[PDB]
């Protein structure tokens, strides 16, 4: 099966309150496994999955140094963006980075990522070719020229093709017990009364891993979604996920509606009725 | 520039009275990152609440899970209270054992 | 494995 290593890094300026917030979290697939948090008691790169607790001090020390390096350059980047956009020094702004790698069953690289956002909007992204950049506006075009001239894509490509993939394999061995699992959804339809003409049918999917899932309602074979309510997939807190989808259906014709569930752990999809 | 949080309040396991469990408040899809989240028992702020490390989605919007260990009863009422720059006042979402 | 950015935007 395919797998992903991803880091999500957030810096937030807080003028008049002190130095920016800086937090980095790392995920293997849908499982978080590390963090660095500037606002912690003793900010340090540290495990957030039990199968990471056996890595030695050299791992945490080197990773801590790398996070602290980024903390410094995110501070600089926040100031530079403020200058690029000619913004007040008084307001709070956000700078985000996501990077990492997707690998296929053969565990070679399917896609490498290095992309950035300013105040929650695309700023600059390394393209799938790991050679060129997509700039989101003319400020980011300035960055693009600087990073092209500096040869940044080659630097990142070397990480993405080598280190990123090789450490992803190590993580997948360290967590072989829990990371390679597939928990199929336990699904059911629940009835609740609504109107006097209509009724709510809620299709539940529970306890599944990975998070990717498809829930759809259909009425006698075709499809329903333009008023079907569909909540975001949510963590249970125990490493599994939950989701539901509901339709309003007039009374007596509940039998007419089916919920369909698609998930990796389901050889064939589920068709469910109340 | 601004995204309002989606709020969901729910238990980790299906809820049985007298049995230990975890009460969750999942807040997602919001921007900027500052946000106030409390879990309430009968309207009162719960102290022993933990939360996940700030992370974000493909569209750069943030998500957080707040959670607390609880033993539900028939009479005890739980909710999540959220405030964010996008909300004119705190939003209180009640825990409903079924929705 | 975390990897750094080399400079500013």
């Amino acid at each position: 099966g395919p797998h992903s290593l991803r880091y999500f890094v957030t810096a937030v300026s807080r003028p008049g309150l002190g130095e920016p917030r800086f937090i980095a979290v790392g995920y293997v697939d849908d499982t978080q496994f590390v963090r660095f948090d500037s606002d912690a008691d003793n900010p340090r790169f540290e495990p957030r999955a039990p199968w990471m607790e056996q890595e030695g001090p050299e791992y945490w020390e080197e990773q801590t140094q790398r996070a602290k390096s980024d903390e410094q350059w995110f501070r600089v980047s926040l100031r530079t963006a403020q200058r690029y956009y000619n913004q007040s020094k008084g307001g709070s702004h956000t700078f985000q980075r996501m990077f990492g790698c997707d690998v296929g069953s053969d565990w070679r690289l399917l896609r490498g990522y290095h992309q950035f956002a300013y105040d929650g909007r695309d700023y600059i992204a390394l393209n799938e070719d790991l050679k060129t950049w997509t700039a989101a506006d003319t400020a980011a075009l300035i960055t693009r020229r600087k990073w092209e001239q500096a040869g940044d894509a080659e630097y990142y490509r070397a990480y993405l093709e080598g280190e990123c993939v090789e450490w992803l394999r190590r993580y997948l061995e360290l967590g072989n017990e829990t990371l390679l699992r597939t928990d199929s959804p336990k699904a059911h339809v629940t009835y609740h009364p609504r109107s006097q003409v209509d009724v709510t049918l809620r299709c539940w999917a529970l306890g599944f891993y990975p998070a990717d899932i498809t829930l759809t309602w259909q009425l006698n074979g075709e499809d329903l979604t333009q008023d079907m309510e569909l909540v975001e997939t949510r963590p249970a807190g125990d490493g599994t996920f939950q989701k539901w989808a509901a339709v309003v259906v007039p009374l007596g014709k509940e039998q007419n509606y089916t919920c369909h569930v698609h998930h990796k752990g389901l050889p064939e999809p589920l068709t469910l009725r109340w | 520039i601004q995204r309002t949080p989606k709020i969901q309040v729910y238990s980790r396991h299906p809820a049985e009275n007298g049995k230990s469990n975890f009460l969750n408040c999942y807040v997602s899809g919001f921007h900027p990152s500052d946000i106030e989240v409390d879990l309430l028992k009968n309207g009162e702020r719960i102290e022993k609440v933990e939360h996940s490390d700030l992370s974000f989605s493909k569209d750069w919007s943030f998500y957080l899970l707040y959670y607390t260990e609880f033993t539900p009863t028939e009479k005890d009422e739980y909710a999540c209270r959220v405030n964010h720059v996008t909300l004119s006042q705190p939003k209180i979402v009640k825990w409903d054992r079924d929705m | 494995y975390y990897s750094i950015i080399p400079h500013s935007i």
